[PDB]
């Protein structure tokens, strides 16, 4: 299952 | 008896023509398992293995919004990147990411990973701590200080040694009859003649799982790499994996050769004469 | 930096005239993405090719698998035509049922 967070750069 | 799960996914941009490209893609251990593909019609997280066909509509559900929030993050991080560097808005441009983690004989958590490029190149990368970050260049340097402000290792981290463990563990359970069994590689030599003084001698692995083997020639029982050639591991499509190992030799000398077949999934090495 | 692809033609299975298989032309190494791969017979391009979902390795560079079903036979020839930025024309690979 995938990682819910999403990281902006 | 250790395990993997990782994913990786791409984004491209296409500047002229519409949005980025991106691609996601599961795999545990050799098996890709899920896929992803913002070109594609469905719009949602897609199986790629049987066992992970039994999951719910709420599995896919979740899987799909986790993609497509990264694919918008992708999209912005692009446009902020190309600022950073000062680059042309002309130029279609990378980001890649690799995450995951390892798992023991015992399901116990061995390590994490979470990995990020542009361009093809290291850009900025958790270390194996998941506690800190190392930034391959002044660009990566900004958004260092950006995801210590966020506490993103923590994020990270929490994810890692949780999440990613349980659920890889779950899917070797009901994925056990394909994920943890080996199929030992088919074997078999050919021999191809290049004149009347000189052969080849090639000696095949077929069908195996999971994808790590070793193929070794040996003259008169000494191993010999001097006038051989070993091709890349290659898929055969159907999930397993394909190998050969060639030896140019004399002819009339062929019966001096032999190839040693080293594979998991083998009860004692193989040995090949011609 | 830009890295030209490696090109690996083969098939699934043992060829074996007038039993059905499938043809593969395996890309690796490459870096960027976009990258044209064509499976052709007897110099023609055959219609229905596939590929792979785009994945990477430890060092970035990609990978893909491009396949499609065909009946090998004595007389028919194989290959695969792949085109990326690094090449200054298309390079073709043909398919050695030994290889």
């Amino acid at each position: 299952a995938t990682i819910g967070t999403a990281m902006y750069k | 008896g250790s395990h993997s799960m990782r994913y990786f996914y791409t984004s491209v941009s296409r500047p002229g023509r519409g949005e980025p490209r991106f691609i996601a893609v599961g795999y545990v251990d050799d098996t890709q398992f899920v896929r992803f593909d913002s070109d594609a019609a469905s719009q949602r997280m897609e199986p790629r293995a049987p066992w992970i066909e039994q999951e719910g509509p709420e599995y896919w559900d979740q899987e799909t919004r986790n993609v497509k929030a990264q694919s918008q993050t992708d999209r912005v991080d692009l446009g902020t990147l190309r600022g950073y560097y000062n680059q042309s808005e002309d130029g279609s441009h990378t980001i890649q990411i690799m995450y995951g983690c390892d798992v023991g004989p015992d399901g116990r958590f061995l390590r994490g990973y979470r990995q990020d490029a542009y361009d093809g190149k290291d850009y900025i990368a958790l270390n194996e701590d998941l506690r800190s970050w190392t930034a391959a260049d002044m660009a990566a340097q900004i958004t260092k200080r950006k995801w210590e402000a966020a506490h993103a290792a923590e994020q990270q981290r929490a994810y890692l040694e949780g999440r990613c463990v349980e659920w890889l563990r779950r899917y070797l359970e009901n994925g056990k009859e394909t994920l943890q069994r080996t199929d030992p590689p088919k074997t078999h030599m050919t021999h191809h003649p290049i004149s009347d003084h000189e052969a080849t001698l090639r000696c095949w692995a077929l069908g195996f799982y999971p994808a790590e083997i070793t193929l070794t020639w040996q003259r008169d029982g000494e191993d010999q790499t001097q006038d051989t050639e070993l091709v890349e591991t290659r898929p055969a499509g159907d999930g397993t994996f394909q190998k050969w190992a060639a030896v140019v030799v004399p002819s009339g000398e062929e019966q001096r050769y032999t190839c040693h077949v080293q594979h998991e999934g083998l009860p004692k090495p193989l040995t090949l004469r011609w | 930096i830009q890295r030209t692809p490696k090109i690996q033609v083969y098939s699934r299975h043992p060829a074996e005239n007038g039993k059905s298989n499938f043809l593969n032309c395996y890309v690796s190494g490459f870096h960027p993405s976009d990258i044209e791969v064509d499976l052709l017979k007897n110099g023609e391009r055959i219609e229905k090719v596939e590929h792979s979902d785009l994945s990477f390795s430890k060092d970035w560079s990609f990978y893909l698998l491009y396949y499609t079903e065909f009946t090998p036979t004595e007389k028919d020839e194989y290959a695969c035509r792949v085109n990326h930025v690094t090449l200054s024309q298309p390079k073709i690979v043909k398919w050695d049922r030994d290889m």
